[PDB]
Order: structure tokens, then C-alpha cells, then sequence
């Protein structure tokens, strides 16, 4: 990671990828791969609207 | 150019019509790229729904 924790190589590179993206993460297979962060983030507090 | 390939147990998209990245609304996503005099460049989404 690096220090914004956009994943790089031992050159600080970004290894692009396919974003899962939405509501859960769904994967984006085709769209332009591009920098991948993993930042922490606060986990949503989304309602039980079904259970 | 660009192709595709598909197997049919795909459902209708729930909601229908295609919308812009609505998840569910498409069975598969692609993306190509175009250009213009001014040397600009677009992004094109194609989506499907059958």
C-alpha cells in the first residue's frame, strides 16, 4: 500500500484493476482498469430493512 | 470493433430500460474508446440487455 494505500509495486507504481464498485462491490470486468485503493472506511450504517 | 459472447441464462434486467451503471440494469458491461478532431478523447460504455 501506499500511503493513500493505492496498491504500488517497489516503485510506486499503481497496479490498475478491475473495481468492484456499487452496493455490495460488484466487479466491473471491462471498464478501465485503473488505480486500486484499499482505504479504510467507516463500515456504512445501512438499515435492516429486510431480515 | 468489438465483440462479445453470451450464455442465455440471463434473466431480463430487472429494471428495464438501461440505465448509466444501475447494477442490475444490464447483462453485461464493455467499454471502448473514441476520438475527436481537437484531439480530445471519450469514453464509450455498451451495455446489454436481452
Amino acid at each position: 500500500l501506499d500511503e493513500n494505500r493505492n496498491l504500488v509495486n517497489m516503485q510506486g507504481m499503481q497496479l490498475t484493476g478491475y473495481p468492484a464498485t456499487g452496493t455490495p462491490p460488484t466487479i466491473q470486468q471491462g471498464a478501465n482498469p485503473a488505480p486500486i485503493t484499499i482505504p479504510n472506511t467507516l463500515m456504512a450504517a445501512k438499515s435492516t430493512t429486510t431480515a | 470493433s468489438m465483440q462479445i459472447n453470451l450464455n442465455s441464462t440471463d434473466p431480463v434486467p430487472s429494471k428495464t430500460p438501461f440505465s448509466v451503471s444501475d447494477a442490475d440494469s444490464y447483462n453485461k458491461k464493455g467499454t471502448v474508446t473514441v476520438y475527436d478532431s481537437q484531439g480530445n478523447a471519450h469514453d464509450m460504455n455498451v451495455y446489454f440487455v436481452k
